[PDB]
């Protein structure tokens, strides 16, 4: 029993019923569902975490990411943005959580400098906002 | 290339990942930019949770904690106050929690007695009593004496700050003297008791305020709290301000505690009795311990009652139908003090013991043992720090990781006859050869 | 649940909504933000700080804590009732009216005029029409 | 330096807050602090209506009249300096009231051929005595004197009605109704129908007419119309234009009556007091309870309320929206004498020499005053301020503020006090003296 999901790029996913339910926007209510604004490849990488946690059951300091979950999040930034958005649109909760905790393992222990290379992030404090420090 | 993770995300989203943060990386976060920077400080929930979690106030704690920088921080928002609070708090508890940090200490004269027997410290006021008769006031800011307060025709032994500058004090005369710190003087005298005021408490309930005082005697006398000077009542039943007397106990009321209408009362006589204030009646006889009740708190936020006894248990009780729950093994011997914070209930016994509990279910948190096993004479808890004192003996202990912090930061004192800390100032009334002192030590 | 009160100076003081509700002007109003024209911020302040030590108070006779919050100077005085009136808070005003009825209480048109520096500006006529 | 003059300054009604805070005592001082303060003052007509009540000398639905009285006497005057100026007057004339030091001016003038006066009105400057030897005297209040005897009634007279322009109504035992007009001094009017002595009256205004309500001891009341426009003579009421109709329903004779309106309320020898509607000429109410005879009754308008005293020793308060029993008052001693309602007290005398005063919304007990002498009370008259009182060998003024005896002394060569009435600075009462009839007239200015 499957379904076919439809990425924004316009490629097919056919994926097994219950593994899909994993999205509750999915969920909720042959068969089959646009993902608007979803790039195929985003798709593709949800998909894999939901089949490969299929027989897993989360709960509801926290849970730290699970080993695997480490590596198929160890993407580039864009990845990662559309994937905890993706996330987020399709209502996966415990993948929302995995998202958000490896992007805080990216702030953890950095300093200012540090961080704005690690994104590109323009430093548009003046002279007298930056020497304000506490 | 890259991107900016934070503001690309949806506001909720980058708070989820700030939540998973620790303090320390959510200021420097601070510093990053003017977006950063914004949807950092957008937030009060992120600040919310980081003074829950240290543990500087308790869901129930909020709102009063969120007046009170109201109240004082007027200009700023509701993020940035939580902030303030939060910083503020953190620097003071590494502070305390640093072997290697040593407070700023001032001794001060105290009584003209060896012996301090109680301690209020509230608004800036440390205020101590004893055998001597007086009552001392102090400024625990500029950490100075302001004044003595006398009248009492014999030893003082129960204090009660009230709001607003006015202290109650019960004592060997037999009276309940209500003083104002800010005119420096005695304001009313209510007589009636057929001997000493071993303790006593002040209650609230319909915007009116109350005095609880225990005896000697085996009854509790109720007074309300006023609103040339030494304005004396001889006469009960020609005294305004006297509500009732309850009567029950068999023996002396050795300790009290109540909130609302709702007051406990622990006897000599093994027993507690309690009590509703609105209509001076009588709730339930929790009967059961084999010795004298030495200590008793009633815990209104889950409705129970605690007793610490001679008999050498404690027992938690449902005040909601007023059975027990439980009886507590962890002293063998008297349990003297009791206290509960947020998260333990904190009980101290004569063989130098100090054990924790959970305040919800009651499980073992922590025991200490003063190394020279001398009776644990007074302790003051938070969350985070307890301190105990003992002959000889002065102890600061980290709770978070159970390990001794200071040992000796009072060294030079022979007896700890009461302690109390906020924030950050320490206070301890002790000995030292023959004469007593106060000591304030300062954590900023 | 918060609201922000700006003074007349620019400042901003956010206050409890339930709390700045006191004032019947925010409760109408109407409907995050509520300026506050022409009151200096140690007035509003001053104002904020009533509202928040009555929250718990019902109002439907003379007053107490309000004694010292209204132990001021003339020019603060007047400012708050100024402000009571524009942010409709009667039991504040109310209260500010009795503190002036009581520097007036028994005291002879002589003294009444040394508390306030008001001139005499009764013509010798005037006067003697008026004492009867 | 940092000081202002906050009235000034202030918006308007924000001052008058202030002011309306005060003493009159520190208004009057404020008047005289400068002329902005004297402005602001004078232009409130409120802050003096608020004096005016506060001092009780006058009542909310009491105040267009004054407002009127005003106009009249001082027009070229503000409202609001009209009201001042009734204020200060009054304080004037109750201090003097008040104080056991001030003597007030004796007048005293010859009274009926007969020692027993039965009634007594006091009213725009007119004094009017009705006796039991047939006899109406009209007495002028200002000048103090005799106007002229109105006689013609071939009984006693048992009771009278002042209306608005020298006009007079009385009822006497010779079963006629009279109607006089004083400044003429002579009977206008004779209406006969009633079948036995005319024992109480009372005189309504509905709609802008005024009518004549008469109580019997044939047990009915008879409703006319008094007259607008010598004596003229109706032996049938039939053929009477100025007639309305009978009331017809107690079985006794009718005590008592008072109307405002066109609801009038009687009160019976029969134990009961009937309510009427006079514009359809019906009975709206029987109000039963009363265990004998009823001699006194007070339609409360304002309330909504009736009140009667009864032989039994009992006051009843009765609820005129439902025809319903309130109150019942009581007991011990036997009430007795005319009842009075001024705006804050029910009053009633006392058979142990005593004046009850209850308050007239809750009728809570609020005081007690004794003639020492345990003398039964025959007469007495209240206000807000003052209650007067007298029995044998005793006239008494008392403070109702304070509470207390403000003059025993005043009319002390006197037997027998029969009726006595104030308003202001006048205080008439009808006296006897070694065996015979006078009127005292004492003021207070
Ligand atoms: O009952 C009494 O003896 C009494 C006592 C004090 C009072 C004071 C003011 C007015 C009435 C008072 C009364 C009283 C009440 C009554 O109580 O209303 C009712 C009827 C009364 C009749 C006669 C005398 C006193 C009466």
């Amino acid at each position: 029993s499957n379904v076919v999901l439809v990425s924004g790029e316009g490629e097919r996913f056919t994926v097994d019923k219950k593994i899909a339910e994993r999205s509750l926007l999915l969920k909720n209510y042959e068969i089959v569902m646009p993902v608007p604004n979803v790039r195929s490849s985003v798709l593709q990488k949800v998909i894999e975490w939901a089949e490969h946690h299929r027989d897993s059951n989360f709960p509801d300091k926290s849970a730290p990411v699970d080993s695997w979950d480490r590596e198929f999040l160890k993407v580039d930034q864009e990845m990662l943005y559309e994937i905890i958005l993706a996330a987020n649109y399709l209502n996966i909760k415990p993948l929302l959580d995995a998202g958000c905790k490896v992007v805080a393992e990216m702030i953890r222990g950095r300093s200012p400098e540090e961080i704005r290379r690690t994104f590109n992030i323009v430093n548009d404090f003046t002279p007298e906002e930056e020497a304000a420090i506490r | 290339l890259k991107r900016d993770l934070i503001t690309s995300l949806p506001f909720e989203i980058s708070l989820k990942i700030f939540n998973y943060l620790q303090f320390e990386d959510i200021i420097n976060s601070l510093g990053v930019s003017q977006n950063w920077n914004k949807i950092i400080r957008k937030s009060t929930s992120l600040w919310k949770k980081l003074l829950i979690s240290e543990n500087f106030v308790s869901p129930k704690g909020f709102n009063s904690l969120n007046l009170k920088l109201s109240q004082k921080y007027p200009k700023l928002s509701q993020q940035d106050r939580l902030r303030l609070s939060f910083l503020e708090n953190i620097f003071i508890l590494k502070n305390w929690y640093n072997p290697k940090f040593v407070p700023q200490r001032t001794t001060l004269r105290g009584h003209m007695t060896s012996v301090i027997t109680c301690l209020q410290f509230e608004d800036n006021y440390v205020i101590t009593g004893a055998d001597d008769k007086m009552i001392r006031v102090y400024d625990s800011i500029n950490k100075k004496f302001l004044l003595q307060l006398s009248g009492h025709d014999g030893g003082v032994w129960a204090l009660k700050y009230a709001h607003g500058g006015i202290l109650v004090s019960g004592s060997t005369d037999r009276t309940v003297r209500v003083w104002d710190i800010k005119k420096g003087c005695c304001t009313h005298v209510f007589e009636g008791h057929n001997s000493t005021v071993r303790c006593l408490d002040i209650v609230e309930y319909k915007n009116i305020k109350y005095i609880v005082t225990g005896s000697r005697d085996n009854t509790l006398h109720v007074w309300k709290l006023p609103k040339d000077y030494p304005l004396v009542f001889h006469t009960p039943e020609e005294n305004p301000y006297f509500v009732g007397v309850l009567r029950g106990h068999m023996a002396s009321v050795r300790t009290v505690s109540g909130h609302g209408n709702i007051v406990v009362s622990g006897s000599y006589d093994n027993t507690l009795i309690v009590w509703d204030v609105a209509q001076m009646k009588c709730l339930y006889i929790l009967s059961g311990h084999t010795d004298r009740i030495y200590s008793t708190i009633y815990d209104h936020e889950r409705k129970r009652c605690i007793s610490a006894s001679m008999d050498t248990t404690i027992r938690i009780w449902d005040l909601e139908n007023g059975e027990l729950m439980y009886t507590l093994q962890g002293h063998t011997a008297l349990v003297g003090l009791l206290r509960l914070s947020d998260k333990f209930l904190v009980s101290a016994a004569a063989d130098g013991s100090i054990r924790g509990w959970d305040a919800n279910d009651y499980s073992r948190k922590f025991s200490y043992h003063h190394t020279n096993l001398s009776a644990i004479t007074t302790f003051y808890v938070s969350d985070n720090i307890l301190v105990s004192g003992s002959e000889n003996q002065f102890n600061i202990y980290n709770l978070r990781s159970g390990k001794l912090v200071h040992a000796n930061i009072l060294k030079d004192a022979d007896q700890i006859w009461s302690v109390n800390f906020k924030g950050k100032t320490l206070v301890a009334a002790v000995e030292k050869d023959g004469q007593s002192f106060l000591e304030i030590l300062d954590f900023s």
